[PDB]
């Protein structure tokens, strides 16, 4: 690696760090969890205070701050549920198959997220999806760097300058094949295995979508939700 | 639109 | 009174008890209190929670029902504040000064209040409003009356059928008017002194309003609402 | 406009 590429691994390691609390302390000031979709409130909580997380987390990507306020908001619309897909497996346990955050209410079997509006259709994969990455055991290194390759995708609907996002997510995408093959032993294939997940997110991206209309569009669940989810995951252009 | 996003982004 | 009048009587009564929780036990579910605007979450949960009681209240004032559904919205968006500013007197102390609901942690003094975004401006006349309601000591028949009265008025911006509501509303006063003769001892000059009360929460309203346009276009402030909050304060016509 | 007082009004 070079200065430069090491620069990039440092700041994005200590955006992460200011954008997540590994003590979950903020969970007690969300709408309590209760086990008719009782677990919404506490959920749609849960989400919209990790899409503020993400924002503070990309505002950090060396690079991301330079876009136009319209190519921001575009890779953010649409890569949010990504990265906190992304974000969330730091909490996941494989012991318990449930994601265990600080106590015992904040824990969310697949059973707790069912009564959330959604269906199996999603929590199936995407709990697959938490294993089979929780499974590559990244480094934090490489954990942060996956989340920033993941938000600056070019390929988004919305994207004006998908060409310059072209290059920031190559800049990064290097500094992590790089990093891989110096200071991950045994990681001479991870390279290929993580941008695979980020291919899964795709898929898992449109399922929730879908989903998320379903719901959105029911005023008696919709009125549940806060004011930045519906914004971002609102269609609004 | 995108009034909240804004906001958070600078 | 005669047995309609009556009637009216025992239908709003009951619309008031199926709306109005004395054990005040959906309070545990909103965001928690805390003693920078951090009694907003919890009390915009409060209003949001309340004004989907005045909803529920409204929906069986004899009449109401079969206004235009445009009429319904137009008396509702402008009322609320007023209907919810006259139902939570049912828990005003005027020992503590405060809002007593159920425990210590739901009890609201002026100071937890002020948190929340508002000043003195409208926190001074909101308790004297409390205070001289809090004393005429009101019947439950008289106190849910003119709720109903307060909710039916002809003079409210966007109400078309601003005279068949001009008949409701007169079909409410007499009713109360002649309880207050029949019903009420001592009561011999309570009407005139409710009827004042109507317009207090007049000028209570407009405060409420421009302090509310001051914090509702932030939007650090505004994303702390909730989604009834903001459309039922908003001013999208 | 107005989708979630609807909602509430029926
Ligand atoms: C990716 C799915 C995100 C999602 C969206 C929704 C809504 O679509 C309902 C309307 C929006 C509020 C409801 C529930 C969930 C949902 C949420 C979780 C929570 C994961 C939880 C979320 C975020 C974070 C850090 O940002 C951790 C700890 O690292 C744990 C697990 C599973 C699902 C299905
Ligand atoms: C009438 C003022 C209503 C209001 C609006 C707002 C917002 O404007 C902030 C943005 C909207 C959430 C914030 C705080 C408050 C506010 C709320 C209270 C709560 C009264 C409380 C509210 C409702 C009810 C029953 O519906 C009870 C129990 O009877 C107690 C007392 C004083 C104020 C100033």
């Amino acid at each position: 690696l070079s200065d430069e590429q090491m620069q990039i691994i440092n700041s994005l390691v200590e955006a992460h760090h200011k954008t997540y609390d590994d003590s979950y302390s903020d969970f007690v000031r969300f709408r309590p969890p209760v086990r008719r979709l009782s677990m919404l409130p506490h959920l749609a909580d849960l989400v919209s205070y990790s899409i503020q997380k993400v924002i503070g987390f990309a505002k950090m990507i060396p690079g991301f701050r330079d876009l136009t306020a319209e190519d921001q908001i575009a890779l953010l619309k649409s890569s949010a549920i990504e990265i906190i897909m992304l974000r969330s497996n730091q909490s996941f346990s494989l012991e318990d198959m449930s994601w265990s955050c600080g106590g015992p209410d904040f824990k969310y079997c697949i059973n707790d997220v069912t009564k959330a509006g959604h269906t199996l259709e999603l929590l199936e994969p995407l709990v697959k999806f938490q294993v089979g990455l929780k499974k590559l055991k990244l480094h934090e290194e490489e954990h942060v760097l996956l989340m920033a390759i993941c938000l600056l995708s070019p390929d988004r609907p919305g994207v004006q300058d998908h060409v310059r996002i072209e290059a920031l997510q190559d800049r990064l995408c290097d500094v992590l094949q790089a990093y891989i093959r110096i200071q991950h032993p045994g990681g001479r294939l991870l390279y290929a295995k993580m941008i695979q997940k980020l291919a899964d997110l795709r898929s898992l991206n449109e399922e929730h979508s879908k989903q998320y209309r379903s719901l959105s569009f029911q005023p008696e669940h919709s009125m549940q939700l806060t004011p930045l989810v519906l914004e971002v995951f609102g269609s609004e252009v | 639109r995108h009034k909240i996003l804004h906001r958070l982004l600078q």
